[PDB]
């Protein structure tokens, strides 16, 4: 049922970006055998949890699923009550808080709002985490958007001298929609994923996590743009090459000098 | 063992409360007045203030090698922190201190005040303090101290680690804890040392040397189960933690391994005279192979490690020799003995 996999993958590859969740389940109501197997490489939007306790909010992966309660990083708990988790490292629940700080301090400087969370674990030359964000749209606002970014970071520290190897690879699942007049609905799916990796010198000036936050930020700002220019454009051109505005006859007019010029560049070779 | 070093405060200071102190008063903080919201003034009370701070962390921060000394000495060096950083808490519970923090706040500049409790290190060396305070109150070295009978040390060791398993709750550290173990052993071949030199176990018979023997054997025995119900102590304790994958070393080489084997290598060279000695009584190489036996072996002198090798592994496959060749004509003699006929 291998070949069954692979058609599989290729059925979430092509399956419209709206309902990635229900149909995720239905697709694993076909084979509820293959089902724990998928869900590793399907990406799906993020689920939002509660701490009771803080009164902060903290997303939900695979990560933070320890047996099958969360590690809440504002407060170390597990939800479900589980008291036998695999909690992580003291040195790194420290890291894990200013990480969950620096982190807040970034969503907050590019998405004005939204939940974030970053969570940890180890290596044995390093340590590796992850780095949740979900901006849903201005619920007030007509534009129904939902941020989705999910970044896999291992931080492959080297001997010492510190100097590090910081592997990451991101995943952006975006969301869109405009209520506009000139348009009617203008819906827009789409998501995104690349990987990156530096050795940025460690110091005490600039540690791990600081090296992670510039990977991070260049990361999104490339996907941000990339998605903008490279695949939003390439929609933009494949509606006007669909159906043009201009009247032919006049687009052979323009195609026709087009053409001769085409002959007059090609003329003087 | 540790420096108790006071709290000096500006000597006007002590003049005004001396002040109040010839009437009953309590000395106030607006007593200086005018002189409370002053530049000069607060200079030198923060100057004063911060040489205290320096005077707290000169001690608080303070270690050394854990297996640095006895076990005594470590253990008792623990306890004389406890009581020590008790002793810092006293002169930072005064009131004269007090006022002259209570200067430093009416005069609005909260540093002084803040570092001392947060720059000082004290909070947190008397929380761990605390946590090891029970562990350190009541610990009994004494059953170990007197106890010169191996029965008394078996169940000596066994009280003491009895005791010792309340780690559990205190975070007791790896290395820390085996360099402990090895303070143990320290203490443990010490008392040996002078229990074997009390025994004059050189002269006494097998019998009696038998009983020695396995009562020997029986502390080293009490040493190995109590000390695997300890290493999965510390196992568990490692687990609930759940800290790192540190490179632990549990590879130990205490410090009575060192005698336990020169016991075997004899328990053998006993074999020898067993054999030997309980038989050949049954035609001079009897008396010959006893006369060659206490020739090579009555110099043990004290039976230290070090001159045991570096003279007795000779003298040892010496001994060997000297039966052998003294034993080599009994061979050959019994192939005369009984092949001639």
């Amino acid at each position: 049922s291998d070949q069954q996999l692979d058609c599989a993958l290729d059925l979430m590859r092509r399956l419209p970006p709206q309902q990635i969740e229900k149909n995720l389940s239905d697709l694993i109501d076909l084979v509820p055998s293959l089902c724990e197997d998928l869900l590793s490489s399907v990406d799906q939007p993020l689920k939002i949890a509660r701490d009771k306790v803080v009164g902060k909010d903290y997303l939900l992966c695979d990560y933070n699923r320890d047996g099958d309660s969360y590690r809440s990083p504002w407060s170390n708990k597990y939800d479900p009550p589980l008291e036998d988790g695999a909690m992580p490292s003291a040195r790194l629940r420290k890291l894990e808080v200013e990480a969950n700080n620096a982190f807040d301090q970034y969503r907050d400087l590019y998405f004005e709002g939204g939940v974030s969370s970053v969570y940890l674990w180890d290596l044995d030359h390093g340590f590796a985490g992850v780095i949740l964000i979900k901006k849903a749209g201005d619920g007030s606002k007509k534009i129904k958007g939902c941020w989705d970014s999910i970044h896999v970071v291992e931080v492959q520290e080297k001997s010492s001298g510190r100097t590090a190897h910081y592997k990451l690879t991101s995943t952006v699942m975006l969301w869109l929609q405009t209520n506009k007049s000139g348009s009617g609905t203008m819906n827009l799916g789409g998501s995104l994923t690349r990987q990156m990796e530096k050795d940025e010198t460690v110091s005490d000036c600039s540690p791990h996590i600081a090296n992670i936050g510039r990977l991070v930020e260049d990361m999104e700002n490339k996907i941000r743009s990339t998605l903008n220019e490279i695949y939003f454009g390439k929609t933009k051109d494949i509606v006007n090459g669909l159906r043009s505005v201009q009247t032919f006859a006049d687009k052979s007019k323009q195609e026709a000098l087009k053409n001769d010029l085409v002959e007059a560049l090609k003329r003087k070779q | 063992e540790i420096p108790e070093i006071s709290l000096p405060i500006h000597p006007m200071i002590t003049n005004v409360a001396k002040q109040c102190y010839e009437r009953g008063e309590k000395p106030k903080v607006t007593d200086f007045g005018d002189k409370v919201e002053d530049p000069t003034f607060l200079n030198q009370l923060q100057s004063g203030v911060n040489r205290w701070i320096r005077e707290i962390q000169k001690v608080t921060k303070l270690d050394r090698d854990p297996a640095s000394g006895t076990a005594l000495q470590e253990i008792s060096f623990w306890l004389n922190l406890e009581r020590a950083l008790y002793r810092i808490q006293e002169k930072r519970e005064s009131p004269e201190v007090l006022l002259t923090l209570d200067i430093l706040k009416h005069g609005k500049r909260f540093h002084a005040t803040v570092s001392f409790d947060t720059d000082t290190g004290l909070k947190q060396a008397l929380e761990t303090v605390n946590d090891y305070n029970p562990l350190m109150k009541d610990f009994p070295l004494n059953d170990l101290l007197s106890a010169t009978e191996l029965d008394k040390i078996r169940q000596a060791l066994v009280a003491i680690f009895t005791h010792l398993r309340k780690i559990r709750n205190t975070k007791y550290p790896i290395q820390r804890a085996l360099r402990l173990v090895e303070a143990i052993s320290r203490d443990l071949s010490s008392q040996l040392l002078k229990v074997l030199g009390t025994r004059k176990l050189m002269h006494v018979a097998y019998e009696e040397f038998e009983k020695v023997m396995v009562a020997c054997f029986e502390v080293f025995q009490t040493w190995d189960d109590e000390y695997e119900k300890l290493q999965v102590l510390l196992r568990d304790i490692v687990k609930r933690k759940r800290e790192e994958n540190l490179k632990m070393v549990w590879r130990i080489n205490p410090a009575h391994r060192k005698l336990q084997a020169r016991l075997d290598q004899m328990r053998k060279f006993r074999r020898q005279h067993e054999q030997l000695r309980a038989v050949i009584v049954r035609a001079n190489a009897i008396e010959e192979v006893n006369l060659a036996y206490e020739n090579v072996k009555e110099v043990d002198g004290l039976d230290v490690s070090k001159e045991g090798t570096e003279a007795w592994e000779a003298a040892m496959k010496r001994y060997d020799e000297r039966i052998d060749r003294v034993e080599t004509r009994i061979t050959a003699r019994l192939r005369d003995q009984l092949g001639t006929a």
